[PDB]
RNA sequence: UGUUCACCCACUAAUAGGGAACGUGAGCUGGGUUUAGACCGUCGUGAGACAGGUUAGUUUUACCCUACUGAUGAUGUGUUGU
RNA sequence: GAAUGGAUGAACGAGAUUCCCACUGUCCCUACCUACUAUCCAGCGAAACCACAGCCAAGGGAACGGGCUUGGCGGAAUCAG
RNA sequence: CCUCUGGCAUGUUGGAACAAUGUAGGUAAGGGAAGUCGGCAAGCCGGAUCCGUAACUUCGGGAUAAGGAUUGGCUCUAAGG
RNA sequence: UGGAGCCGCCGCAGGUGCAGAUCUUGGUGGUAGUAGCAAAUAUUCAAACGAGAACUUUGAAGGCCGAAGUGGAGAAGGGUU
């Protein structure tokens, strides 16, 4: 018989073969479209989920109870230290596909990138584009060199940069540096590929990438929960109190005579560390890092206008399981996928951007700073020094 | 007695048996082929590694139900467990089959593990009390151990 | 042998 | 290296359990034969078998 | 109401209809049917009967194979990593 | 329907109902924690069950096939469920 | 519930983990039986002293009815041989 | 391989030919190194013996039974424990 009360099923299908991700680094599944017309830009960049906390603004959207209301809001940092551009990579199309077609590999590449090729660094001899690098320093090499780029010129139709981050220059553990191939969109491929020539060895900052009040995609892989029970995984019904063989199941699988068991139906498993694409993370906040001109300059992240103090988005006792953010960040909109310390991939957007919501101009107001290790009260060390007065460890 | 596979060259080829061990045939079997074919001063390592957990027997024939361990990657597998019992049973037999090697007159440091044989022997039997009072059977399932060295060096 | 069901249970039951 | 009757013959002459009475870890051998009781009182006088005092239970 | 069914209240965009061994008891539950204990009515001389009412009444087993869920791996590419 | 007992009835009941107050994770709606398990390991080590076996759709067929026909197809050995 | 006297080695094993399912415990915002055949299960209540106690009744009961208040530590007073 | 009896022909004689009987007796697998060795809070350090110690013994510590006892004595029953 028909099932009695209808309901909408729990899940999507649209997601799943709900396993552990291959990957720890999210892979950008489509870059946008490189229309021929606007000027060459990088389209991704790879950041590092360092820590949430609040905003307070101004609204400007008209029509809304809370128009010219101040709303707070959350927002993630993410921890941004330019990439080192390390080589091109260029590829063809085909009726197969999209063939990788050359890839040139720039001349020095640190040992933060070196890492990432051996399983084992305290045990390499470190030799790899070793005899690579002899091509650099020579009439025969640095012809067949210009010969690959000039191919690169006649026949490629997508050019992808690969660069990799500066793990040197963050509070993490690992010095191996994720690389990650980034799509070039813009002019003519010729053009396309001289701009990434020049480029080669170089740093390259995320205000290069993006800007300001701009929706970007975030690509990376969740926050993983192991094997999980169909009433976590799928937000299935518990049964009730009485059920003799548990409860947090699913009671009938699946009816007799399609004598299988479904793909559609529920069962325990991975819950948690898969793959994920959200998108439209509007970037209230490109944060300029730590520098000296004299002494530091700690004030140009969590200051604003309105604000005028000498903070950085660092909270008291730093951001939990993290570190200090001395370098350059993004500020999004809201929670994004994964864990404290993840490597995050962003990505412009795939999508022609004209709602209200996403051309609104954001002027921040005040960025929370109070620690997050406990329920914070004070929002900066000094304010704490004011309140409290002096104390016995004098 | 006889063995199965009698040597190719009697001269330079120690023998050892050791007959009706209360050691489990299927983790005996094991860590018998594990040993099998390598100079005996190595399987004297592998074995006391296997006693510690440094290396793992992997359990191929023998295999449902035993774990998976990062340790039987070294053998193409994943199963793999770390069977103590054996070997300690066939690191006494290594022990005199060196033994006769140096009363014949063979370099020990010489000798490969050329043939290792683990039978079933005979079982034990003793008795388990079950539900409804229902008895059944508790039994070991011993293993007659036999082996052949040989001078290759 | 193996106790399966009581006596009064008498397990297909279809009257 | 075995005790357990020299444990059991020392509290019976002692006249307490055998949690009050005490055999000397040092002084295990010569206690290993004592095999009979009045070997038992003698190293009772020698002070290598002896009885543990009360434990106290304070009324105050 | 054990109900299927039914009806009523309320909301709603709408409160359409069915199938899958009248889907689904090694998924539950066991209220109801449908053993044995008992009561009542009608019937039977009686033992007993009653798609007539009532109340009390043991819901076993998965470690096999498959299927599904996730998990190591597999052949190839000389090896290995990207 | 009147000792095949009728009508009653305080007290009593691990007896059968219905409502109200309180109280609650019974529920909306699920969540987190603890211990013993299950898990992996050393040692030890049973049983039921077993024609052969074990991927499907449809067909016909003793009128619901793992095996047959026609199609889809098929990749060692395994782990937890 | 904790202790001395006396008695034991955790009930036929150990180690490493802390997943899903369980078994046995707990806790839960707002609502409070909307859950379910059915408040099943759990929760509320609980001791004592002081008040206060209905209908009904076989006048014995109902009755700890219900419903209220208080409770510690310390330093004193008075009353009982 | 084995180590002491055995066959051809003509007649006679029969407890005379097995795949099945949920057949009988004995043996052996797969299942499987799987289920499992989870009731009643608890172990740790050093030493001794010893081929060998998670488990013996001694000492030290931490725990439990908590006099309706996991203590001290019998009855029945066992029969040398
Ligand atoms: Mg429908
Ligand atoms: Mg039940
Ligand atoms: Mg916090
Ligand atoms: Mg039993
Ligand atoms: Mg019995
Ligand atoms: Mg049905
Ligand atoms: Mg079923
Ligand atoms: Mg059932
Ligand atoms: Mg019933
Ligand atoms: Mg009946
Ligand atoms: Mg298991
Ligand atoms: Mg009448
Ligand atoms: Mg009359
Ligand atoms: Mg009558
Ligand atoms: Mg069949
Ligand atoms: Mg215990
Ligand atoms: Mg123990
Ligand atoms: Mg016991
Ligand atoms: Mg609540
Ligand atoms: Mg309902
Ligand atoms: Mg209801
Ligand atoms: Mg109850
Ligand atoms: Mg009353
Ligand atoms: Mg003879
Ligand atoms: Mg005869
Ligand atoms: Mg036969
Ligand atoms: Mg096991
Ligand atoms: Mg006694």
């Amino acid at each position: 018989s028909h099932r009695k009360f209808s309901a909408p099923r729990h899940g999507s299908l649209g997601f799943l073969p709900r396993k552990r991700s291959s990957r720890h680094r999210g892979k950008v599944k489509s870059f946008p479209k490189d229309d021929p017309s606007k000027p060459v830009h990088l389209t991704a960049f790879l950041g590092y989920k360092a820590g949430m906390t609040h905003i307070v603004r101004e609204v400007d959207r008209p029509g809304s109870k809370v128009n010219k209301k101040e709303v707070v809001e959350a927002v993630t940092i993410v921890e941004t230290p330019p990439m080192v551009v390390v080589g091109i990579v260029g590829y063809v199309e085909t009726p197969r596909g999209l063939r990788t077609f050359k890839t040139v590999f720039a001349e020095h590449i640190s040992d933060e990138c070196k890492r990432r090729f051996y399983k084992n660094w305290h045990k390499s001899k470190k030799k790899a584009f070793t005899k690579y690098c002899k091509k650099w320093q020579d009439d025969a090499g640095k012809r067949q060199l210009d010969k690959d780029f000039s191919s690169m010129k006649k026949y490629c139709q997508v050019i992808r940069v690969l660069a990799h981050t500066q793990m040197r220059l963050l509070p993490l553990r690992q010095k191996k540096a994720h690389l990650m191939e980034i799509q070039v969109n813009g002019g003519t491929v010729a053009e396309k590929l001289d701009w990434a020539r020049e480029r080669l060895e170089q740093q390259v900052p995320v205000s290069q990438v993006f800007g300001q009040d701009e929706m970007i995609d975030v690509i990376g892989v969740t926050k993983g929960k192991g094997y999980k029970g169909v009433t976590s995984r799928w937000h299935t019904k518990k049964l009730p109190r009485k059920t003799h063989r548990g409860l947090r199941k699913v009671a009938c699988i699946g009816a007799w005579h399609p004598a299988r068991v479904a793909f559609s139906v529920a069962r325990a498993g991975q819950k948690g560390y898969h793959h994920r694409t959200e998108i439209n993370k509007k970037i209230y906040k490109i944060g300029q890092g730590y520098l000296i001109k004299d002494g530091k300059l700690i004030k140009n992240n969590a200051s604003t206008d309105y604000d005028l103090s000498d903070k950085s988005i660092n909270p008291l006792g730093g951001f939990v399981h993290y570190g200090e953010v001395t370098n350059d960040f993004v500020m999004l909109k809201g929670c994004v996928v994964g864990t404290k310390k993840r490597v995050l991939t962003l990505r412009k957007s795939l999508l022609v951007q004209t709602k209200r919501r996403a051309l609104e101009k954001i002027d921040l107001k005040f960025i929370d700073t109070t620690s997050k290790f406990g329920h914070g009260r004070f929002q900066t060390v000094e304010e704490k020094k004011a309140f409290m007065g002096p104390l016995k460890k004098d | 007695v006889r063995y199965s596979l009698d040597p190719e060259n009697p001269t330079k080829s120690c023998k050892s048996r050791g007959s009706n061990l209360r050691v489990h045939f299927k983790n005996t079997r094991e860590t018998a082929q594990a040993i099998k074919g390598m100079h005996i001063r190595k399987a004297t390592k592998y074995l006391k590694d296997v006693t510690l957990q440094k290396q793992c027997v992997p359990f191929r024939r023998y295999n449902g139900g035993v774990g998976r361990c990062a340790q039987a990657k070294q053998w193409g597998w994943t199963q793999g467990r770390w069977p103590k019992k054996s070997a300690e049973f066939l690191l006494h037999m290594l022990k005199n089959a060196e033994s006769n090697a140096e009363l014949k007159g063979l370099d020990v440091d010489s000798l490969v593990i050329e043939h290792i044989q683990v039978n079933k022997a005979p079982k034990m039997r003793r008795r388990t009390y079950r539900a409804h009072g229902r008895i059944n059977p508790y039994m070991s399932s011993p293993c007659h151990i036999e082996m052949i060295l040989t001078e290759k060096e | 042998g193996m106790w399966r069901f009581y006596t009064e249970d008498s397990p297909g039951l279809k009257v | 290296s075995m005790l357990r009757l020299q444990k059991r013959l020392a509290s019976s002459v002692l006249r307490c359990g055998k949690k009050k009475v005490w055999l000397d870890p040092n002084e295990t051998n010569e206690i290993a034969n004592a095999n009979s009781r009045q070997q038992i009182r003698k190293l009772i006088k020698d002070g290598l078998i002896i009885r543990k005092p009360v434990t106290v239970h304070s009324r105050a």
